[PDB]
């Protein structure tokens, strides 16, 4: 069988981490619309049957923690995993509100042999975010 | 026995090194394309075509408008990221 | 118009920041899988979902045997980055 | 038209580059099995339909040299172009049999507004070569 089993009781969780602003501290501009990609995503996964959990503008420290406990939860009766993050960033980096997370640790928690319950089920990471500065000018 | 990073898939916005853009009343170009696409889609296309299909609706679709002429008629290319192991459907 | 960094496709053998396999006489754990997907599934299969077949036998039937301990029983997983905007078929 | 044009009279260049012996200073072991894999790809790409070119032990400047040349080349009547490269990397990196090139040095030559000839036309780039040091011990 060449496709995930996604026959589980149920589909599984969607967590949705949207930052809008950021401390005056880092020097972030406010991601303006991005409302409106938080509000897209809830409804777009509750109609894929995903248990959609919104988080705004949350710290690093928050991010780290969140992703952190969300990774201990028992996934045995859930298909799979889906994380959204909706802030600014670096390449490999997202945005708390108060500073840069790099996104292999988020990951980290997810891995294999760290996160059982999942072991063998499709992770997936959606990033709305920068990966550097360079632009794109199109050809033709 | 299986890898610790396989079954994982990082649906970037744009390409590495690159910039990503978002409209301020619409959201991203990205996030709203590939809800979009998800709408059409979740119901036939295996996921990897569905994330073609934003791809293209990105890179086509879209161009940046700006007074500054540095960030202005730029375009944008999603990155898919994919250590899945089998094909994904979400039904 | 288009991005310039549109419809590319990068196959790597491994993911990000991890070593890569050979065998001293079968070859690359990659390279073999790929042609062997290649010749069974490249006159039906999409790219990215012979890819995908890759990718699992590259992680299911491949593992290291070394004296040396450090390197040895370890695994692999291959990386596809996509950037292409629409389906590839090699017919 | 969701599926790329590829009905042009050719399906286009294979070029595989095959590095296995590198110079002593680069302190590279010889990369036994190779052979067989760049064997085993002309034979993949050839039923294909694709143009295959081996190179084998390529320095640096060669490689970036006949990157620049093949790119330089009128792809018109080529559907796409696939690249394999077969050596010794780290991350973004791959090695010449004298030293490093950028993966993004050679891959530029092919992009967008560089190779109008290949413009709209899928670039694939296979790579098997180290992208760091980190080792996967797997799970169950
Ligand atoms: C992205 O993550 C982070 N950027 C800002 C890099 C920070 C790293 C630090 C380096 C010193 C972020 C993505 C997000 O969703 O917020 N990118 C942006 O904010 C993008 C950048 C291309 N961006 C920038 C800008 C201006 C031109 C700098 C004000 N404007 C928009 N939107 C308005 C717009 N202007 O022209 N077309 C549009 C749609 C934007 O998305
Ligand atoms: C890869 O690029 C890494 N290069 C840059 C060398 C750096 C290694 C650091 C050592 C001090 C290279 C890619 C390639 O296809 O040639 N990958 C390797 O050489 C890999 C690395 C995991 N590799 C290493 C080794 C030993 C254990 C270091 C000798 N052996 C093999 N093959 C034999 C083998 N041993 O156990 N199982 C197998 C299949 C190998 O592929």
């Amino acid at each position: 069988d060449n496709s995930y089993k996604m026959d589980y009781p149920e589909m599984g969780l969607c967590i949705i981490i949207n930052n809008k602003n950021f401390h005056k501290s880092t020097g972030m501009t406010s991601r303006s619309g991005t409302d409106v990609d938080a509000a897209n995503l809830r409804e777009t996964f509750r109609n894929l049957k995903y248990e959609v959990r919104n988080k705004n503008d949350l710290t690093r420290e928050e991010i780290v923690e969140l992703m952190r406990d969300v990774s201990k939860e028992d996934h045995s009766k859930r298909s799979s995993f889906v994380c959204v993050l909706l802030s600014h960033g670096e390449e490999g980096i997202i945005f708390g509100t108060n500073g840069p997370v790099d996104l292999k640790k988020i990951t980290n928690f997810f891995r294999g042999d760290r996160c059982r319950s999942l072991t063998g089920k499709p992770k997936l990471f959606i990033i709305q975010a920068c990966r550097g500065t360079e632009l794109d000018c199109g050809i033709e | 026995k299986i890898p610790v990073e396989a079954d994982f898939l990082y649906a970037y916005s744009t390409a590495p090194g690159y910039y990503s853009w978002r409209n301020s009343k619409d959201g991203s170009w990205f996030i709203q394309s590939l809800c979009a696409m998800l709408k059409q889609y979740a119901d036939k296309l295996e996921f990897m075509h569905i994330l073609t299909r934003v791809n293209r609706k990105v890179a086509t679709e879209f161009e940046s408008f700006s007074f500054d002429a540095t960030f202005h008629a730029k375009k944008q290319i999603p990155c898919i990221v994919s250590m899945l192991t089998k094909e994904l459907y979400f039904y």
